[PDB]
């Protein structure tokens, strides 16, 4: 039954998401995780959530966002970009680790137009506008 | 956890599907408990694009370095064997920094011969 | 090669420990009127240090746990001050003496 | 008795606001007193069968009451 | 920044009149905490508000004297005892009630009680629930409109 919450809230955020990504989210208070929450979802249009590795892919599956699955370990936060607007999404982060100092929860692994890019590859997309 | 080392240098391919030792690793050793038991310690992370296995390999406080087979083991049997080599580098140091020699060696014969029960006496 | 070791820690004031013959003897003072000695049996060796701390090294796991648990049951911690021979890593928990 | 809110504006310039006409308020406002689906209507109905909001208030109440009944028969 | 966290009290002053001595005196004084930068730097933010405002003051304690504090406006029991009417919640809530207050006193506090340094992302509508929860917790009647 909490896996249902997890499938209905990820077929949510896949409506019309065109990135996911994750957040290693170790040491993160809890005041600093509502607010970077709530700063990708105002600044930008990107659901954060927080769930099993095992769950999100299984709604993952057979699916457009289907090979993903080497990067689903560790303690993850999916960004769900349910926008365009990639290089705000990405540089409202960037802005939040400068801002804030956590340089020990990094961008790990992301999926655009079924893609695996390395945190070394999807950084010339932030870059890059519109 | 850092009480023996001053090095944690951990380097992994970041899309290869070997990295959850590693990235359990850095979550065990980058903990608010953790750097507050060895502020002096440094955690490098070395992200990379080649296909190198993921490597742990830590070194210790006296000079000593111990790598790992991160693909392979578990970051909880590391942090055993880390606190194990640790706690061995501690009882040869005060060994030798009280004049008795290291190792501390007994010939391997004793085991046959027999040994009475321990009695104190005045 | 001894691999097994095990530090035991005297608490108390007056009390002291001391090693005599290559490890092979343990003097201990316990507040009494006499020493205590404990004869180290075969592959295990003592070794005493600067901090009033114990050392049982040798090859036989059982026999040096064995001799560590002997030289704790010398004189065993005591609740209200902590004084006695314990373990390194024990913990004693105190109670008020009123 | 029923103009102004007594004490809600603290700052020195300003002063106490007044309760404005029903078009400067939201919709949901008179929708706060509604009875929203307890426990025991929601444990009788299919879980399949549910809707999202539905099924987020049914599993925070079902861990709400799990973990109250640990205290409960773990208490003494 | 990297202190370990020694305390974190939370403790209660009228706005502007901080006197270190009845609320800020064995408060500060059983964790070794400094009286005079705290002062300065508390009367030094709640001087816009009117006085004897019974603001709340959470103080992060450290190992190194420093203090880090956060204020925050009073709490939503006093909003709703001053708004409603008498300042004597009930003695049995839920079975004796005290005053009543429509929803529109709601919406106002509940604009007030968005303003705090970490609610910026709370919705009203939340915030209007759980008002309607401590309402609840104190006898106090909620109606649609009294007339």
């Amino acid at each position: 039954r909490r896996a249902l919450l997890v499938a209905g809230k990820t077929k949510i955020n896949l409506q019309n998401c065109h990135f996911i990504t994750g957040i290693n989210y170790n040491g993160l208070t809890v005041k600093q995780l509502q607010e970077l929450r709530g700063i990708l979802r105002e600044n930008s249009n990107t659901k954060l959530l927080v769930a099993k590795n095992t769950l999100v892919f299984k709604a993952l599956e057979g699916t457009k966002w289907e090979s993903l699955k080497p990067c689903m370990k560790g303690m993850n936060a999916w960004i769900f970009v349910q926008t365009e607007d990639i290089p705000a999404a990405l540089k409202t982060f960037v802005s939040f680790q400068k801002e804030k100092k956590l340089f020990d929860n990094n961008l790990g692994g992301a999926v655009f137009e079924k893609k695996l890019y390395g945190p070394q590859d999807y950084k010339v997309i932030e870059t890059m506008p519109s | 956890m850092l009480k023996f080392l001053s090095k944690v240098k951990i380097e992994f391919n970041t899309l290869d599907p070997r990295l959850a030792s590693c990235v359990e690793f850095l979550a065990q050793c980058n903990a608010r408990k953790a750097k507050e038991s060895n502020p002096n310690c440094q955690v490098l992370v070395k992200r990379r694009t080649d296909d190198q296995p993921p490597q742990i390999s830590v070194t210790f406080v006296n000079g000593v370095e111990e790598a790992f087979d991160a693909a392979a083991t578990s970051a909880q049997s590391i942090r055993k064997m880390i606190l194990d080599k640790g706690q061995y580098l501690e009882t040869e140091q005060m060994f030798r920094e009280a004049g008795e020699q290291w190792p501390v060696i007994i010939p391997e014969e004793e085991i046959h011969q027999e040994a009475p029960g321990v009695k104190p006496r005045k | 090669e001894a691999k097994f070791f095990r530090f035991l820690k005297i608490v108390g004031v007056g009390y002291k420990a001391r090693a005599e013959e290559a490890g092979r003897f343990l003097y201990l003072k316990l507040g009494y009127s006499h020493e205590v000695e404990l004869a180290v049996p075969p592959a295990v060796r003592v070794f005493c240090f600067k901090n009033n701390v114990v050392c049982c090294t040798g090859i036989d796991k059982d026999r040096v746990h064995q001799f560590a648990a002997t030289v704790r049951s010398c004189k065993p911690p005591e609740v209200y001050k902590g004084k006695g021979i314990m373990y390194v890593d024990e913990v004693v928990k105190k109670k008020v003496g009123k | 008795k029923s103009t102004t809110v007594v004490g809600a504006n603290t700052l020195k310039d300003r002063s106490d606001p007044k309760i404005l006409p029903d078009s400067d308020y939201p919709d949901w406002l008179w929708r706060l007193l509604q009875i929203r689906p307890a426990l025991s209507e929601l444990r009788r109905k299919n879980v399949e069968t549910l809707p999202y909001d539905d099924l987020k208030r049914f599993v925070k109440l079902d861990t709400r009451a799990k973990i109250k009944e640990n205290n409960s028969i773990k208490a003494k | 920044t990297r202190r370990a966290v020694a305390g974190t009290i939370k403790l209660t002053v009228l706005a502007g009149k901080a006197s270190p001595g009845p609320p800020v005196s064995p408060a500060l004084g059983p964790y070794r905490l400094n009286m005079m930068a705290f002062c300065k730097d508390f009367n030094a933010r709640t001087q816009k508000y009117k006085p004897d405002t019974p603001m709340a003051v959470k103080i992060t304690a450290y190992m190194d004297h420093s203090f880090e504090f956060t204020f925050k406006s009073p709490s939503v029991s006093w909003y709703i005892k001053k708004a409603a009417g008498v300042d004597k919640g009930s003695t049995r809530p839920g079975h004796l009630t005290v005053t009543t207050l429509s929803v529109r006193h709601v919406y106002e506090i509940a604009k007030v009680k968005q303003t705090d340094p970490f609610c910026q992302y709370m919705p009203l509508e939340s915030i209007c629930k759980s008002i309607i929860g401590t309402a609840n917790s104190m006898g106090i009647k909620i109606v649609q409109d009294l007339e």
